[PDB]
RNA sequence: AUGUAUUAAGGAGAGUAUAACUUAAUUUAUGUUUAUGAUAGAGGUUAUCAACAUAUGAACUCUUAGAGAAAUUACUUAAUAAACGAAGUGAAUUGAAAUAUCUUAUUAACUUCAGGAAAAGAAAUCAAACGAGAUUCUAUGAUUAGUGUGAACGAAAAUAGAGCAGCCUAUUAAAAUAAGUAAAAUGGCUUUAAAGCUGUUUGAAUAUUGUGGGGAACCUUCCUCAAAGGCUAAAUAUAAUACAUGAGUUACAGAGAAAAGUACCGUGAGGGAAAGCUUUGAAAUAGUAGUUUUAUAAGCAGCUCAAGCAAUAAGAAAGCGAGAGCGUACCUUUUGCAUAAUGGGUCACCAAGUUAAUUUUAGAUGCGAGCGAAUUAGAUGUGCAUAGUUAAACCGAUCAUUAAAAUAAUGAAUAGUGUCUAAAGUUAGACCCGAAGCCUGGUGA
RNA sequence: AGACAACACUGACUAGGAUAGCUGGUUUUCUGCGAAACCUAUAAUAGUAGGCAAUUUAAGUAACAUCUUAGUAGGUACAGA
RNA sequence: GAUGGGGUAGCAGAACGUUGAGUGAAUCUUAGAUUUUUUUUUUAUAACUAAAUAUAGAUGAUAACUCAAGUGAGAAUGGU
RNA sequence: CAGUCGCGUAAGCGGGGCAUAGGAUCACAAGAUACAAAAAGGAAAGAUCUUGGAUUUUUGGAAAAGCUACGCUAGGGAUAA
């Protein structure tokens, strides 16, 4: 009659409850499905126990190691980037920075050590955009430029990306200038801000520096190179000639 | 049609003065008994105290000495006196103070709030009224109560009588189920009138309403502003990208 | 049981108006409101026919001067439990299917010292090239990094919440900025080898104008901090009291105690009850009554066939049953039990796969390349998935092996996520009952 | 005399802290299906793991079983010296 | 004129009953609610009919649906 | 299949022996690979590939002697008189 006396869940949602040790006609009575006077009836067997035979992890050993220093990138494909622009969720007229990529839901709600642009669906991408990511594959750099766009791979960290979405740090695709000449130019830009904005860090390790110092990856530090110089901080391009 | 109308009445005379428009996904949803069931059972789990406690053999008072010798007695071997087999022993799997609360998605809970609100709309049990709704108690009586001439005994004996004869004329009393008055804030006349005469109905504040309260009594008498604030807070299923929420089709004839 | 508030020494003996509490054991006064209260009488023992607030007389003996066989002596305006805190000391049962390292475990316990709390505390801290900004408590991070043959043990950064407070002129009285110190070798603790603690033998330096410590072997640069001197409330622990809440208990329940640490047991340490009310009256058991059968018979006492008896009366046959036949209790445990194998005197009651966290599956259902959570304008809050591959990174719809690479081959590629119901894996007492023994602190000649 | 140390002494009593691959017990009904006591490993042989394999219900089937016809592997009973 | 029908270990599905809670400020009760019994009927671990005895207006009982478990005992030389 | 060596006129043959009887991991040691490098540059210690030393002979892999008639507990009658 009453609505509260007529509500229920779908019948398929309900499943039989098995109360063991409540008679023989229930099917789970005397022994409750344990057998007859064994270790599995009296006590408990360890989960890793195989009766005494040595496990394979010991006979063969554990192979390899788990890399604890490897960066975790948020993979982004051109197939998905195009779908977001056609839907009006990413304005292509403005620069597509990490702040606009995370707040768009294209890489999910999880922020990671970086964002890498992959080249899935590179043959159907013909939108000129100005994107700035942490990394990009060779197949995506040519597809972004074939359509008339610009791509720059900057250096980011997990804390740097969070501050970008939080507005605590302004985005910039240029490294911090070094030298006494630029000290004022930069200090003046900070005073006009009238707000505390954190700086984006720059690569300090040998690898990360070399990654963004080469033109292959469209690194933001490639300018610091000469046409004949190599990105490596140690190796050099040998000279070929009679000696 | 995507939008459904919602007439606004003047509570004392029940005169249709204004007309508002709400979405069909607000007051015209299909009746889902399963979804309503999951929201009602979800609220009962949270209201439960869950503090029942019982002692196990590891908590019962006494010494853990062995009661009798292992052999030679001729009786069944016994250990400690706190065993479940003994007289004052502890219950093995007895109740303990724990959390009985379950979890329910906000979008599913918001759908059940609007499903219970549509169940009342399609049946004519949702009577929206203009803001300021309060029981129109007589003026002379209110002048005496405030003055303090009337005793507490007589002050309550009258409200019980007036509220009874006032709810029977409207056919909103105990005869035709009961009525639930949902207002924005607390009102002296309304809330104090239904605390002395509760057989005719009850009054609740918007923050004190549950999905179960929208299905208990016979009718739901809610204010205009309260209804708009109830659907705006429980539309997580809809607004995720809007739908008509209180759009005035006919304005009050000032 | 939890939460909230308040409080910060506990017991005993004997005596007394037997609701009244200390030899004064029912002291003496003040103010206010008194039925519109508070939450025009009778009544001093035929009493306390008045509540709130504020004062007030009395308040014995022992623990508790010294002695002693506590409640005595002899003197005298003699007087402070437990739980919680910190340091010191520090096991074993247990697990690893034995067992030594390990685990159990910076545990239990004991000793000292201290307060209502204590401890800790304003970086010789963490971070990583950006920055954070004392301590304490809870959760996540995290069955992670990592250590260890294994079994297992197990961080921190950071985030969220409770609180938030800084200082040396410390809101209570302290430094002329710290040398046998930092540190090294060696023997140990802790632990990841660092850092930290430490016995023994040795033994530095003087500030970003780059002096010293740290950043997980170690050197270097850089960054960060400034030991060898100190103060600091709150959130926290425990106990007592009061109140609030209850798909908590309602008398073999709740607690051990509805009159209880009492009665009683033990030399002792110590162990430790039964017992509610005026209601209801189940079974077992006992003595009888009604109907019926029974003294020629060898029944686990039931079942199949069934004469007869049984209603004073129109109607209406429950029950008991002569006689005939069939049938060697139940459970457990076993290849197999009527077994002379196990267990039970009968009846009633108590009595065993439960809860939490974590990790999964099926079904149903919400949203959907997003899900979930959480929130004038902005930001904020674990996680999972969205791309795979390899020991691993680079790489990437491609990747790995081919000591150069190259379609040469081989392997690996396409909807998730939340909730409910239920069954489950893991760790905890882990479905219930049951050892002998091991260790620690106490008791007794 | 392994004697005594207050029921107990090849190491008392008491409080606190265990395990037991061993024994026993594990409570309502109806319905459907339905084994094994074999192999391998084990400080194992009263235990346990992995197989064979019981069950649940979804995808499949050129499935599985049996007979007929044709073909094949292999040497027993028998018979022989 | 469908097919199927013994069963231990074990697996699976569907239900009943017990205790408390929601609907419930509901429904019913001296024209007899409730009465541990007896009796009658119904494919029935359950309820129901009627009888006998006693007397309650709710600190009484209760269908249906749903929720949560200190939820079902001839077996532990079990305990009281 | 790729690499590149041998024999043979050639076809072709060769990834030890006519066939059936030699145990891992961990740790350690000798080489290679260039993966990661706990602030950073190096390194240490790790990871991958090849290789060697085993009555690890209880040979799927513990560093291990006895008595009890003073004996105890849990079981078995699954083994005795
Ligand atoms: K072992
Ligand atoms: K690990
Ligand atoms: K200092
Ligand atoms: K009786
Ligand atoms: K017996
Ligand atoms: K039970
Ligand atoms: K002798
Ligand atoms: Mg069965
Ligand atoms: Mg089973
Ligand atoms: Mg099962
Ligand atoms: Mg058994
Ligand atoms: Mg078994
Ligand atoms: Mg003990
Ligand atoms: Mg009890
Ligand atoms: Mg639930
Ligand atoms: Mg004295
Ligand atoms: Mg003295
Ligand atoms: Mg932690
Ligand atoms: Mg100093
Ligand atoms: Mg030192
Ligand atoms: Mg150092
Ligand atoms: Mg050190
Ligand atoms: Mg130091
Ligand atoms: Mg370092
Ligand atoms: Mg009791
Ligand atoms: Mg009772
Ligand atoms: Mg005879
Ligand atoms: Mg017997
Ligand atoms: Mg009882
Ligand atoms: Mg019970
Ligand atoms: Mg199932
Ligand atoms: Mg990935
Ligand atoms: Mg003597
Ligand atoms: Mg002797
Ligand atoms: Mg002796
Ligand atoms: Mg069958
Ligand atoms: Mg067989
Ligand atoms: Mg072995
Ligand atoms: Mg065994
Ligand atoms: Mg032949
Ligand atoms: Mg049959
Ligand atoms: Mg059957
Ligand atoms: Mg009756
Ligand atoms: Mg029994
Ligand atoms: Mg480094
Ligand atoms: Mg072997
Ligand atoms: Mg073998």
């Amino acid at each position: 009659a009453s609505i509260l006396a007529s509500l229920s869940d779908n019948r398929g949602a309900y499943h039989k409850r098995i109360r063991k040790g409540r008679g023989p006609s229930s099917g789970y009575g005397k022994t409750a499905g344990r057998g007859t006077k064994g270790q599995k009836a009296h006590g408990h067997v360890k989960p890793w126990f195989q009766g005494g035979q040595t496990p394979l992890i010991v006979s063969h050993g554990r192979k390899g190691f788990v890399n604890q220093f490897a960066a975790d990138m948020s993979e982004l494909n051109l197939e998905k980037l195009q779908e977001w622009i056609e839907a009006g969720r990413i304005d292509p007229t403005k620069p597509i920075t990490p702040k606009e990529i995370i707040k768009s839901g294209i890489i999910g709600s999880s922020i990671k050590d970086g964002i890498k642009l992959l080249g899935r669906g590179k043959e159907s991408f013909k939108i000129p955009v100005t994107i700035t990511v942490s990394r990009a594959s060779a197949s995506a750099i040519e597809a972004i430029e074939a359509a008339g766009g610009k791509i720059v791979t900057r250096f980011y960290t997990k804390e740097s990306l969070k501050r970008l979405v939080e507005g605590k740090s302004l985005h910039t695709d240029k490294p911090l200038p070094v030298g006494k000449e630029h000290v004022e130019e930069i200090l003046a830009q900070a005073r006009s801000l009238k707000k505390k904005y954190y700086r984006l860090p720059d690569p300090t390790s040998r690898w990360d520096i070399e990654y963004y110092r080469d033109p292959a990856h469209r690194g933001y530090l490639s300018h610091q190179l000469a046409p004949g110089e190599s990105p490596s901080l140690y190796f050099k391009v040998p000279t070929g000639g009679e000696k | 049609i995507t939008n459904v109308p919602v007439t606004v009445y003047s509570f004392p005379e029940l005169e249709p003065r204004s007309l508002e428009s709400y979405s069909a996904r607000h007051l015209h949803l299909p009746l889902r008994r399963d979804i309503l069931h999951l929201a009602v059972i979800y609220e009962g789990d949270s209201t439960r105290r869950g503090m029942a406690s019982t002692k196990t053999r590891y908590e019962v008072h006494g010494s853990h000495k062995k009661m009798s010798p292992q052999k030679g007695t001729g009786n069944a071997r016994r250990g400690t006196r706190q065993s479940p087999l003994m007289k004052g022993g502890g219950k093995t799997f007895g109740p303990k103070p724990r959390d009985f609360s379950t979890k329910l998605n906000k979008k599913v809970y918001d759908l059940a709030w609007r499903t219970a609100l549509s169940y009342r709309y399609k049946r004519g049990e949702l009577i929206v009224t203009e803001d300021g709704l309060d029981l129109p108690l007589p003026n002379d009586f209110l002048w005496l109560a405030g003055g303090g001439k009337l005793s507490r005994e007589l002050e309550d004996g009258y409200v019980r009588k007036w509220v009874h004869e006032f709810m029977t004329s409207l056919n909103w009393g105990k005869e035709a189920g009961r009525t639930t008055f949902i207002t924005g804030d607390k009102r002296p006349n309304l809330f104090t009138g239904f605390e002395l005469a509760g057989a005719e109905g009850r009054a609740l504040e918007l923050w004190d309403v549950d999905v179960k309260d929208l299905l208990e009594t016979g009718r739901i008498v809610i204010e205009r502003s309260a209804l708009k604030e109830m659907i705006e807070d429980h539309q997580s299923d809809l607004v995720t990208r809007g739908p008509n929420l209180g759009e005035v089709l006919v304005r009050a004839p000032r």
